[PDB]
């Protein structure tokens, strides 16, 4: 129907799927059984969760997703906790080795011999699908070992269906914090090839989350469970559209005609206004001005850039609860004459609009408040441009040195596509600043 | 008084000087104005009177 | 070490003269406040445009403003350009005193 | 106030179109027929007509 | 070809302007006149000088 | 509609707005807890309360103030009290560091970080406004700490809003006692920093202040809850325009172009007529003759300045209560007819009348009468040159033997503009001389 496929990979984005079917499962009452209650709502498999779950006729709710990962660690973990009925058992697929976040070695020791099996997976649910408009992909740009296998993944996919859209997101490199030097590499790797296959990318990143964290939710010492909550919020909020109804109606379809302008250059970012703490939420007001106003501030953004150096290209907003078209376009046209606010003149408007009844749920136990009035905004600027500029004057430094080239030549790969894919790089560097120039 | 307002560039307080050297270019025209709008009105006048 | 404490003087003379002008900046480029603004008659007054009435040509105020801004942004540019110089200098300076 | 601007506009045979032009009455005089200022020449033609219409008047 | 040509951005001209000139509907005739009188400017059929946040020359569109 | 922001900068500043807020949720029916008797007042914040408090939909009076300072102790000691509940819980900003009474530390070293925060609390603010009248700024000329950052948010907040009017209330300098040496020196700096912007300041002295007390209210050991009770009820008589109704009604804006002849000098002073105790009220009469005639008494001024020594040019007369102006006009024909008053030959007359029907109020544990007649006199007059020239004449001595300036120095200022400041209050002094010519 309106229904998507969703693969997830690495032990980087293994445990965020995790999460978002701990939030999934609840706004359809999924018992971790499976199993639906007395209510007479299984059948076919006709209902909201016909999007998510085929409830076929043995009455459970079986995701439309896999996980492939290559260490049995996590994934045996998870198979043995508590969700392992709700998970299908063979869409685990899991190897016994890793890549050591070497982009090439898993690029060419190990992919060769599980992509067979995962092509396998994604046809037989693509036969037993109706519609499929796309696609739902998690790896990670600092890929340990998802990086380079999803890679070739997403070459295969786009070499055997050229017919729909793909979504690809990214908890980005850390801009001045890194966890591992394999990161420039396998980072520059990963975007050139992604650039032109890649259909429409997201970035975030931790280091700004956490900023999030303490600044208004005030928890000083959270986990990934609260920073893939917060993930999840997100990515659920954008596909409510698809989930439930609404005055108007957003597909991804108009994402993709209604924020990328041109070729290449599709990466906006996220932000997300209504997180907040119980008691501020308790004894302080909410309504969709200061929702909006908190939205454009500068620093709630997860990514560290300034829109004040920034110019924007256009704007979609999802408006999540109870609302009115007046006050939508009361508050909207107050923040198009806002001054501070730069917009292009090749771009006259660029706001596409989204309305939704339904409020978000909390998860129990969860960590945000009860709000009534949630808002997504996916904005496109000339403010990413930074990272580019950080990232290509790390690399050409670390590679002029070469170290580790030892490391990645001793199973076939050498510095070639090192030179092309800076090269690229620096096309993409142009043509932002070139775009950017009115 | 050592005189220094000769042609330097530097303006801290500039919005209203403008404004007001918008009021004697808008006033003159009004004055141009009411010149001739009395000697078409006197001219109309003894007209009607004849 | 006495060239050091000359330095600081210098210094604080020209940091000083940044504020001052991103406050011109601000009190050029109007309010960033169009919901307060027009309180001071906004721009196009309207005796102003009732003025303008027949028209015939028109105000050049908005020339005048580009032209002011356009010097103010240039001398920010060159001003942070030698500040950075600075810096530098001052603790590379630093630096050769503690071998010393 | 018309009758006190013109008044104290200085010339005071204006000569009214009927009565004679007093040669030194003439002070102020207008300025020149231009198409932006405030002496287009739509009502210069029409003061001549009514002049010279009145005189026969 | 001609192309549009305007002046770059600022944050003090509203979006919009009127040109009362030629907004003003009983003098029309008359205004039409001295507007070749002057030979100052009809060109297009349609402009505005305040398109949006920004302004152009006198040439309309041109 | 008719609503005006609250700016409580200063340890000094801090205890002040304690007090008043005090009042405040004392006349306005508000309750420790923060929310009204059973009695239906509550809803959208559209009623005499909606020009201090919004109390929102959460049904709490949430004050529309800000707390701000650079050492934590008061600010959590206020944290602690019993009104915390009640206070918006971040729109108390605390700094960890001092200034050493400083401005110039206070403007350039810690300033620049916090300024920011400030910014974005005052647009969240203003935007839920939709009158915007004004702001209400409390610091201190003698400030330990308050005076740099009033300084530069006060040049901040004038260059992002360029027409709203500013009223500024300063404790003075006190002639005869210094607790503060570097004061003169913190004096000068905000005065030739502020006056192009400052729109409307008012001065006091606290020593006059206390003379009043042992006068009057003839107690030998009054307190800071004392002090800050007499300017609370000051306050509340200048904002009763707006709080209620009456024959007459007056604005600032009127109060600005009506009592500031000239650019530049803006430096009235008050006067309370009718603080008197209770017992001097019990068992004697109150009437408009004895209330003009005291509140033009030369010496129940808060601030040394003697009339005889200046000139008269301006007066507001403000009667609060039940009062009619018959006897009201015939009273100022009678000050009018007295010799001893001096205006000058530029003002024939120089006076505005204000009255409202409801009467002021008494505070439990208060320490006043039970008023019935009430005024402010506001007046303007030449009175304070002999101000500035004991400070100038202070000032010049500590320069010409340059003591204690390494300290700034140090911090990293220089000295030709203590020059342009000496110079300028030069020629305010000479300005004030030709004024006094007439
Ligand atoms: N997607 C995702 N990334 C995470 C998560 N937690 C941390 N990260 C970051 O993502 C990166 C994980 O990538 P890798 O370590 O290369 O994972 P991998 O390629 O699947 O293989 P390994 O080397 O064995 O981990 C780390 O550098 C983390 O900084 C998470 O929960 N999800
Ligand atoms: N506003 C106010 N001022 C007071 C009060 N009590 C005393 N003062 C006077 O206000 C001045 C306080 O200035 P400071 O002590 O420097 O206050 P500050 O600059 O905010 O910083 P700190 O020194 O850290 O307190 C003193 O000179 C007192 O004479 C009061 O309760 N309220």
């Amino acid at each position: 129907m309106r229904e998507c496929i969703s693969i997830h990979v690495g032990q980087a984005g293994v445990q965020i799927g995790n999460a978002c079917w701990e939030l999934y499962c609840l706004e359809h009452g999924i018992q971790p059984d499976g199993q639906m209650p007395s209510d007479k709502t299984i059948g076919g498999g006709d209902d909201s969760f016909n999007t998510f779950f085929s409830e076929t006729g043995a009455g459970k709710h079986v995701p439309r997703a896999v996980f492939v990962d290559l260490e049995p660690t996590v994934v045996d973990e998870v198979r043995t906790g508590t969700y392992r009925q709700l998970f299908h058992p063979e869409q685990l697929i899991t190897g016994k080795e890793d890549a050591a976040n070497n982009y090439a070695r898993g690029h060419y020791t190990i992919g060769k011999e599980i992509v067979d099996l995962v092509l396998d997976r994604i046809r037989k649910l693509a036969d037993l699908c109706t519609g499929l408009q796309g696609f739902l992909i998690f790896h990670s740009f600092g890929g340990g070992t998802g990086s380079g296998f999803a890679s070739l993944l997403m070459e295969r996919l786009s070499v055997d269906y050229g017919k729909k859209s793909k979504l690809e997101f990214a908890i980005y490199p850390a801009p001045q914090v890194s966890t591992a030097v394999v990161e420039p590499y396998n980072s520059i790797l990963t975007t050139h090839t992604t650039l032109e296959h890649s259909d429409c990318a997201f970035m975030v990143d931790n280091e700004a989350i956490y900023d999030i964290c303490r600044r208004n939710l005030d928890i000083e010492r959270p986990t990934y469970t609260n920073l893939n909550r917060l993930i999840g919020q997100i990515v659920s909020s954008i596909t409510a559209s698809l989930r439930f109804d609404g005055a108007l109606n957003v597909d991804l379809t108009e994402f993709q005609t209604n924020l990328v302008p041109y070729p290449r250059i599709h990466f906006p970012l996220a932000t997300y206004a209504p997180v907040i703490s119980a008691e501020k939420a308790y004894h302080e007001q909410l309504s969709v001005a200061e929702i909006t106003n908190a939205c454009f501030e500068p620093a709630n953004q997860m990514v560290k850039c300034d829109p004040r150096h920034g110019k924007y290209m256009a704007c979609c907003m999802l408006y999540r609860g109870d609302v009115v078209p007046k006050d939508v376009n009361a508050a909207i046209a107050t923040i198009k004459t806002k001054r501070t606010i730069q917009f292009v003149d090749w771009c006259p408007t660029g706001f596409k609009v989204g309305i939704n009844y339904q409020p978000p749920t909390v998860v129990p136990g969860g960590d945000l408040a009860k709000v009534q009035r949630a808002v997504c905004m996916l904005s496109n600027t000339t403010a990413i441009a930074e990272a580019w500029a950080r990232l290509d004057h790390k690399f050409d430094l670390m590679y002029a040195k070469r170290a580790f080239v030892h490391w990645y030549v001793g199973e076939g790969m050498e510095e070639g596509e090192f030179s092309e894919a800076r090269e690229d790089l620096a096309a993409l560097e142009k043509d932002y600043e070139e775009v950017g120039v009115d | 008084k050592p005189p220094a307002w000769y042609a330097r560039l530097p303006l801290p307080m500039h919005r209203d000087a403008r404004a007001q050297q918008t009021a004697e270019v808008v006033h003159a025209h009004a004055r141009g104005a009411r010149l001739t709008a009395a000697r078409l009105g006197r001219a109309q006048h003894q007209i009607n009177g004849q | 070490t006495m060239t050091l404490g000359l330095m600081r003087g210098t210094i604080h003379r020209c940091m000083k003269f940044n504020q001052e002008m991103y406050v011109t900046r601000g009190i050029i480029k109007g309010p960033l406040l169009k919901r307060n603004l027009e309180a001071r008659e906004k721009l196009n007054r309207p005796l102003v445009r009732m003025y303008q009435r027949h028209v015939g040509t028109q105000l050049p105020e908005a020339t005048r403003l580009a032209q002011g801004t356009d010097l103010l942004t240039r001398h920010n540019l060159h001003m942070e350009k030698n500040l950075k110089e600075l810096r530098t200098t001052h603790d590379n300076l630093a630096w050769g005193l503690n071998c010393k | 106030p018309l009758d006190k601007v013109l008044e104290q506009a200085g010339r005071h045979s204006w000569v009214d179109i009927t009565r004679p032009p007093t040669p030194r009455t003439q002070g102020l005089k207008t300025p020149p027929p231009d198409p932006i200022g405030t002496y287009t020449p739509a009502c210069a033609k029409a003061l001549f007509e009514a002049k010279r219409l009145l005189m026969e008047s | 070809i001609h192309l549009p040509r305007f002046s770059l951005k600022q944050g003090m001209i509203p979006t919009r302007y009127v040109m009362p000139w030629k907004e003003n509907m009983k003098f029309r005739n008359v205004n039409l006149q001295q507007a070749e009188a002057c030979g100052i400017y009809a060109g297009p059929l349609e402009d505005s000088l305040f398109w949006g946040y920004s302004e152009r020359l006198c040439h309309g569109e041109d």
